[PDB]
């Protein structure tokens, strides 16, 4: 009898690819995502400031009756 | 035809340009004065009676002078 190690039924294969699967997706679908958040925080920024605007014209009317 | 060499500048040039021109075209800019000017920082002094003025109200609660009712409709 003999006991080398060959290989016993033969081996599977094994791969080599450049399996790259470039996850994401197109750039122009990224700068459409990117401008459109941007001009939402824009829209949403312009309410929040304008409201301030509001409050600081009663801030200021404060300051003008409180005066004499 | 540029926009492999340098992008950045590209990029760079448009939203320049846009920044620019951008203002011109506005239904807002009228807006902007108008919010700008109507804040009183000082105060609003009062004035002599009678060189017979048919205008400028004595009560502020009269609407006879110019009001602001855009701001509270945004």
């Amino acid at each position: 009898v003999k006991q080398d190690m060959p290989p016993v039924g033969g081996y599977g294969p094994i791969d080599y690819k450049r399996n790259l699967p470039r996850r994401g997706l197109s750039g122009y679908s990224m700068f459409a995502v990117g401008i459109g958040a941007l001009l939402f925080g824009y829209w949403s920024m312009m309410r929040w400031n304008r409201e301030r605007r509001r409050l600081q014209i009663e801030d200021f009317e404060a300051r003008i009756a409180l005066m004499p | 035809n540029v926009w492999a060499k340098e992008p950045v500048l590209v990029a760079s040039f448009a939203i320049a340009g846009l920044a620019v021109i951008l203002p011109t075209l506005s239904p807002y800019t009228k807006y902007s004065l108008m919010i700008n000017r109507a804040t009183p920082y000082n105060y609003p002094v009062p004035l002599r009676d009678d060189g017979n003025m048919p205008d400028v109200p004595s009560h502020p609660q009269d609407p006879q002078g110019p009001s602001l009712e855009w701001l509270k409709r945004l």
